[PDB]
């Protein structure tokens, strides 16, 4: 549950900022008091969760993130927001 | 003093709006 | 010399390289180590308890080793050890208890 | 080995049951409204996480149909108290529509009528060049969304016409 | 350095924390009480020797 969180912290900062929000700030803390190492997260429209990592994988986490990101589109599109990208960003 | 797996730690899990609500 | 041979088992059998957090608890492994030490410290004539208290203050000032846990050069209270060895040595110590012995009431 | 993954949403709560004989193994999903069960052979071994509501599968039987078994199982559960969604657009001059109670009226340079009529869908207009469909089954949606597409689609020369909001678009030069 | 972060802190690769004691009472404690515990037994057993003569 350490190393899984190591890699995520890179993909939050080592990754590209275009495909992130502007106010995205990722951190890292050593909490000896916790039961297990965790990945707490906060989304745009109010959603908030925690995922402990002493048992899971990096793949089981991503489908949870899709289970949120797929819905926020269904929430923000109804508000009128175009959260989509231009077609010219990546070709095959 | 060493790694023992916890027992009762699970947080709340966010509930999404239902189509009736929406 | 039968003690050195017996001792090297118990440190091996309690080599558990799991990372730890210094707490009240201890492993059952570590207790086999502690319990073997007490079995050797109880069965010793009083001429020997005298000696062991003299050994330590020859071994603690040497302090070959750094750690915030174990013996340490930067451990503050080492310098006094040269002066006082036993509280029975200080004759002032002999005043305190008889003085305190009458202060209980 | 490929160790397939079964997602479970958060609204759902489940249980896992076995015999004393241990020759039968099955699983039970239960919600406020619905309930659903399915078994596992003696050759399928299983792992569970409450941390993620995900379940992992190995198959000593080496059946390749399981990859389809997933998508049905996964989407059939998210089909409870959640929609699927899709969005449609257009870009052009003499193009428009009109919307009246899940009855969409299309005028894209064609002599004939072009009504679109939705049986058990949701359709809500957000702008002149944009409309969302919503339904609980993904397979009826595409059949519902693509009929709109077949009236006009993207020209390979200009991105003029209709299109989905997420798609592979083709382009080709013309009249430099 | 601008692009390094810390991952964990542990002591001798195995201990996370380290209490700080200022005192050495812990080491000699076993060495003292064994004197003060045994010497009483002499004080209570030497008497039982003299009583045999005196009685």
């Amino acid at each position: 549950g350490q190393n899984i969180a190591k890699q995520i912290f890179l993909k939050c900062k080592q990754a590209r900022p275009k495909y992130l929000q502007n106010d995205f700030n990722a951190t890292l803390v050593q909490d000896n008091e916790a039961p297990a190492s965790y990945f707490h997260a906060k989304f745009v429209n109010g959603y908030e969760q925690k995922w402990y990592l002493h048992k899971s994988t990096e793949e089981e986490i991503n489908r949870n993130l899709k289970y949120f990101n797929y819905q926020i589109e269904m929430e923000r599109n109804l508000q009128g927001h175009d959260d989509e990208y231009e077609d010219e960003e990546t070709q095959l | 003093s060493v790694w023992k797996n916890p027992t009762n730690y699970l947080p709340e899990k966010a509930k999404f709006p239902s189509p009736k609500e929406l | 010399k039968x003690f050195e041979r017996e001792w090297q088992k118990i440190q091996r059998e309690t080599e558990d390289k799991q990372r730890q957090a210094l707490d009240a608890e201890l492993t059952p492994a570590q207790k086999k180590r502690v319990e073997f030490i007490a079995d050797a410290f109880i069965e010793l004539n009083i001429m020997e308890i005298a000696y062991l208290n003299h050994t330590l203050k020859e071994r603690l000032i040497k302090t070959t080793g750094l750690s915030p846990l174990k013996v340490n050069i930067d451990w503050p209270s080492l310098k006094q050890l040269e002066n006082g060895s036993w509280p029975p040595a200080n004759p002032n110590w002999f005043l305190q208890q008889e003085a305190i012995a009458k202060l209980w009431p | 080995m490929k160790r397939n993954i079964l997602f479970i949403p958060f609204n759902i709560s489940y249980s896992y049951i076995e015999k004393n004989n241990n020759t039968v193994k099955f699983l039970y999903l239960y919600n406020n409204d619905y309930f659903f069960s399915i078994n596992f052979n003696e050759k399928q071994s299983i792992v569970i996480n409450e941390d993620t509501n995900t379940i992992v599968v190995e198959t000593r039987n080496f059946n390749n149909k399981i990859n389809l078994f997933n998508n049905e199982f996964n989407k059939f559960i998210y089909s409870w108290d959640n929609f699927f969604f899709n969005k449609i657009k257009f870009t052009g001059k003499g193009f428009k529509w009109k919307k009246k109670e899940t009855n969409l009226f299309l005028f894209f340079n064609r002599a004939h009528k072009c009504f679109f009529i939705g049986n058990n869908i949701i359709l809500k207009r957000l702008s002149k060049s944009k409309v969302i469909l919503l339904k609980n089954n993904y397979n009826h949606l595409i059949h519902d969304s693509i009929l709109v597409r077949t009236i006009r689609s993207n020209n390979i020369f200009t991105k003029r016409g209709l299109r989905f909001s997420r798609q592979i678009i083709l382009k080709k030069k013309g009249k430099t | 350095i601008i692009k390094f972060q810390k991952f964990l802190f542990i002591i001798d690769n195995k201990y996370v924390n380290s209490l700080i004691c200022d005192n050495l009472f812990d080491f000699f404690f076993i060495s003292i009480i064994l004197t003060n515990s045994l010497i009483l037994e002499f004080y209570k057993n030497i008497i039982l020797i003299n009583l045999i003569k005196i009685n």
